[PDB]
């Protein structure tokens, strides 16, 4: 294997480099913006409108969150390669957790003409002892993939979240009529840096970490994640999580 | 409502200046560098130009040169908004047709005062 | 050039250090942002009701933290540009005298942590005018000075890092001289490589990622100059930086 | 010259609050956690304490409890400044002897008003 093991590790290193290169340049933009807006407010104290003062500060905050997002992308990668990712379990109502997650990606789905739908197969006070942030992140990664990898010119594009109870834990299904995943890459999608060979004709951007961090979180919960997709009809992502 | 051409290679500055302008009642057209400014000059004639100096492809001085050369571009009021410390640059700008040279960071009160000054 | 096994163990060693770098800088970058966020939010919600002096100070902190984050971002950017071999340079006429004096003040705290006296000497009266990138040459000096403290003798009576600045017709020669542990002959060229660290009995306690000199070499050569080391194990080390005139 | 103790693990918060207090003309003493806070209480008696809840080593609820017990300490006014915005956390702090619970982000004008109200009493 050694002859190919070098070839494999050498391939990973190229992608690791490209990721750091991209994220470094991305972090520069919000910072520049924060600096400019701060130095402008500072240089012009007591001389500007409350309305202007308000807007300029909102920009400082938006950019701070964007910078935080990117810094989290980097830290998530760091904790993944180091296998240092952790979880904090607490009682959360999953019905409103997925509902809050749906409402967060609604604006992004509208931009790509995609309907966001949440369906519950059981009464809605579904509670489990799980990490609320990290499972929300799992939900958002899957929802984002459903909007990003939808059909190009199709009449009724959707992403649907189906919440149920299987065996003894909780089962979440993220369904989409979208492009579907070819059967050769069915296992490869959860790997680090991996994207579909097509890349949707290179139109869609992505680091390929999404599903790798998702899997890791799901498994740290003592659960498993799998996919069922037809080559050109759509995709169903399956997440099962225990309860204490 | 008047139309202003905002020329600067820094995106935050454009966003910052446009907001101030739009809050008053002016329409804003943006240009990421000197040449794109000339490219959008062929499309229409603006009432004012807010020009940066240091830009890629074409810097501010060159824009000023080619502004004073053409039939229609020569009579558009230009306000330079630059981060240049040296005031030798200010002389070089004012001579090339700049109706005012303001330093960065920009003060929305001082700026809006000058815009009204050149449009009335 | 090398066997497949050795090419593998090298790469794996580089990965560990890349991994350790990224992990560290991720955490370092978080601190300024927390401050930035806290201050931004505090201002925004007390918008109409802040004292002007308090608003002024709250903005200063945001600007200072923005600058600290910017510095930390440049460390990561350099790391990225180094493995892409594409670094930039911005030359301007600066005084080299106070430029090193800036770096001497920037390290006196860390130098005292190890009982190391920072010295600066010059063969020709200040100012020594040079057409060099002031941020980058300061970084070069810091890197060398940092190494002189980091790799000094663990228990020695008189530790020192000296910066010798001697002017010539062709350009300027900077010598950073330490009486530290010194460098073995086999690793004399190797030290300027990316992620290379000397693995010894004395240099095992010390922390590092092995970028300092790799970056330093690149900056120096981009100035069209030369950099080399001269040392003797147990005596100390001399790093030479040559920056020519245009 | 009134002296205030500032207890919070977050360094930006301390700097933020300290400045507002000093600008009002008070001496500020800082503590990174609950244990350090109590350590400094042996040296001197503060006129006011500003207290966080979530901290390493020792938390605010513990601090409050220990303050309410000791004879010299239990008369000192405590303002709680915390990210914990639940009604339960507020009540708990209140029964534990807190004069007021304030939710983050820090809001200086309201903070100054309460600091004055307590010290001039
Ligand atoms: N809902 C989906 N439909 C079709 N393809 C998908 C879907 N979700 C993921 N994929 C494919 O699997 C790859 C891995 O997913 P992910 O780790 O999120 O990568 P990225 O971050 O680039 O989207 C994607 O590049 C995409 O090609
Ligand atoms: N003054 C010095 N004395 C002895 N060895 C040195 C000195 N400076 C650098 N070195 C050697 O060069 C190697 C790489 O240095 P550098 O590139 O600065 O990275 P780091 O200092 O983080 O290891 C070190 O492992 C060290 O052995
Ligand atoms: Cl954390
Ligand atoms: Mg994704
Ligand atoms: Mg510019
Ligand atoms: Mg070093
Ligand atoms: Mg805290």
């Amino acid at each position: 294997t050694e002859s190919k093991e070098l070839e494999r590790l050498k391939r990973i290193d190229r992608m690791k480099t490209e990721f750091i290169a991209n994220i470094s340049h991305e972090l520069r933009t919000p910072l520049t913006a924060i600096k400019a807006y701060a130095e402008t407010i500072y240089n012009s104290l007591g001389e500007l409108d409350l309305s202007t003062l308000k807007e300029f500060l909102e920009v400082i905050i938006d950019q701070s969150n964007h910078l935080e997002n990117l810094l989290n992308e980097l830290l998530d990668f760091s904790r993944l390669e180091r296998k240092s990712l952790q979880i904090n379990r607490e009682k959360v109502d999953l019905c409103d957790l997925v509902e809050s997650a749906v409402n967060a990606i609604k604006e992004f789905a509208s931009s790509h003409n995609v309907n966001v739908l949440f369906e519950s197969n059981v009464p809605c006070p579904v509670e489990a002892y799980i990490d609320p942030t990290r499972i929300r992140q799992v939900l958002l990664n899957l929802l984002n993939n459903g909007v990003k990898y939808s059909k190009k010119d199709a009449p009724d594009k959707y992403v649907k979240v189906i919440l149920d109870e299987k065996d003894g834990g909780v089962l979440i299904i993220v369904e989409d009529n979208g492009i579907g995943i070819p059967d050769h890459a069915k296992d490869r999608i959860f790997e680090q840096f991996y994207r579909v060979d097509s890349s949707l004709t290179y139109e869609v951007p992505g680091t390929g970490l999404g599903l790798a961090i998702t899997k890791e979180i799901v498994e740290l919960h003592g659960g498993r994640i799998w996919v069922e997709s037809e080559v050109g009809k759509g995709s169903r992502f399956f997440v099962w999580i225990p309860k204490d | 409502s008047k139309k202003v051409l905002l020329v600067d290679d820094s995106a935050p500055i454009r966003k910052m200046v446009s907001f101030v302008l739009k809050k008053e009642g002016y329409e804003v057209i943006e240009a990421e560098n000197g040449q794109i400014a000339l490219e959008k000059l062929s499309e229409f004639t603006p009432d004012l130009i807010v020009l940066d100096i240091m830009m890629p492809v074409m810097d501010g001085f060159t824009v000023l040169k080619k502004l004073q050369e053409k039939e229609e571009w020569k009579r558009i009021p230009v306000i330079v908004l630059t981060a240049k410390g040296g005031e030798e640059d200010e002389s070089l700008a004012l001579s090339l047709g700049a109706r005012k040279v303001m330093r960065k960071p920009f003060s929305p009160s001082q700026f809006i005062e000058e815009v009204k000054h050149l449009l009335n």
